[PDB]
């Protein structure tokens, strides 16, 4: 399963 | 901005035979940026309905798509993939061999 | 056996044709097995392996939910990025993620990655020690101090650690054989005659998985490396792979060389003539 998203760049 | 030219590979799912159904496929890998145009040609005329795979990358960040259309190959049809990408001058067109 | 995961990430900016692209695929080894794509008329996560079918709509919702709100994460890193290098905001740009695991036989974690590429650039990765990154230049250290501020290694790491991990170990049970048995090439040698004086040998390995294979031509059993013509390996459409090396020989020479097949797969080695 994906990981949950980042902060952005 | 890196730019990299693809590579094509254009050949049968399995070994052909006349009359029997089969997949033709174009492989295209080592490209940068993902923007690419790829058709498959029958006797010089673009085929409907190709398939192609989802949008993946190497370890090297260039990608790589599998277009195919199922086929019967016969001896007097002509196959081949036409591919346009920004480091291509004008389109590049490889023939299918069916030994290749 | 070892295995890996890994998800591979595509933005493409298309500035005053709406908002970016965001593309993602799933892999288990070299088998794909879910995809995302914001263009889609109704973007979900969506199965490429028949063994992910089985599990639960909990689990398409929760992927999907991500795979948006990364889109959406994504574009402003994109904004962001064109900022840092002073570029246009006409122009198209690409920002590539690339994360997983790789596992041992027992299923414990080897090594965790997790890393990005802008315009095809490496831009920043996280170290081996899952703690620290690594910046290409200053446009990627502001990148860097502001995932050190909200502790995005740490949120890297319980993922790496945990999830990828527990979910890769999921799948080989229940991907079973599709997975941790390779497929052997299907092999064949055939002969071309160009001429009189002149033969093509090739050596063909077909229907194999995974893709990891070595093909090489021998004469009286010494590797022909200079004057082999090997293609690379290519997927064959239905999850297996294919490749082929060819030597030209002189004619009525063809008994003195042989195809050798090295493959996971293969109880051992080949050794192939023309025959
Ligand atoms: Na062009």
């Amino acid at each position: 399963e994906p990981r949950x998203p980042s902060h952005s760049m | 901005m890196i730019q990299r030219t693809p590579k094509i590979q254009v050949y049968s799912r399995h070994p052909a035979e006349n009359g029997k159904s089969n997949f033709l496929n174009c492989y295209v890998s080592g490209f940068h940026p993902s923007d690419i145009e790829v058709d498959l040609l029958k006797n010089g005329e673009r085929i409907e309905k190709v398939e192609h795979s989802d949008l993946s990358f190497s370890k090297d960040w260039s990608f790589y798509l599998l277009y195919y259309t199922e086929f019967t190959p016969t001896e007097k049809d002509e196959y081949a993939c036409r591919v346009n990408h920004v480091t291509l001058s004008q389109p590049k067109i490889v023939k299918w061999d069916r030994d290749m | 056996g070892s295995h890996s995961m890994r998800y591979f990430y595509t933005s493409v900016s298309r500035p005053g044709r709406g908002e970016p692209r965001f593309i993602s695929v799933g892999y288990v080894d070299d088998t794909q097995f879910v995809r995302f794509d914001s263009d889609a008329a109704s973007p979900r996560e969506e199965p490429r392996a028949p063994w992910i079918e089985q599990e639960g709509p909990e689990y398409w919702d929760r992927n999907t939910q991500i795979y948006k709100a990364q889109a959406q994460t994504d574009r402003e890193s994109l904004r962001n990025l064109r900022g840092y290098y002073n570029q246009s905001e006409a122009g198209s740009h690409t920002l590539q993620s690339m994360y997983g695991c790789d596992v041992g036989p027992d299923g414990r974690l080897l090594r965790g990655h997790d890393q990005y590429a802008y315009d095809g650039k490496d831009y920043i990765a996280l170290n081996e020690d899952l703690r620290s990154w690594t910046a290409a230049d200053t446009a990627a250290q502001i990148t860097q101090r502001k995932w050190e501020a909200a502790r995005e290694a740490e949120q890297r790491r319980a993922y790496l650690e945990g999830e990828c991990v527990e979910w890769l170990r999921r799948y080989l049970e229940n991907g079973k054989d599709k997975l941790e048995r390779a497929d052997p090439p299907k092999t064949h040698v055939t002969h071309h005659p160009i001429s009189d004086h002149e033969a093509t040998l090739r050596c063909w390995a077909l229907g194999f998985y995974p893709a990891e294979i070595t093909l090489t031509w021998q004469r009286d059993g010494e590797d022909q490396t200079q004057d082999t013509e090997l293609v690379e390996t290519r997927p064959a459409g239905d999850r297996t792979f294919q490749k082929w090396a060819a030597v030209v020989v002189p004619s009525g020479e063809e008994q003195r060389y042989t195809c050798h097949v090295q493959h996971e797969g293969l109880p051992k080695p080949l050794t192939l003539r023309w025959e």
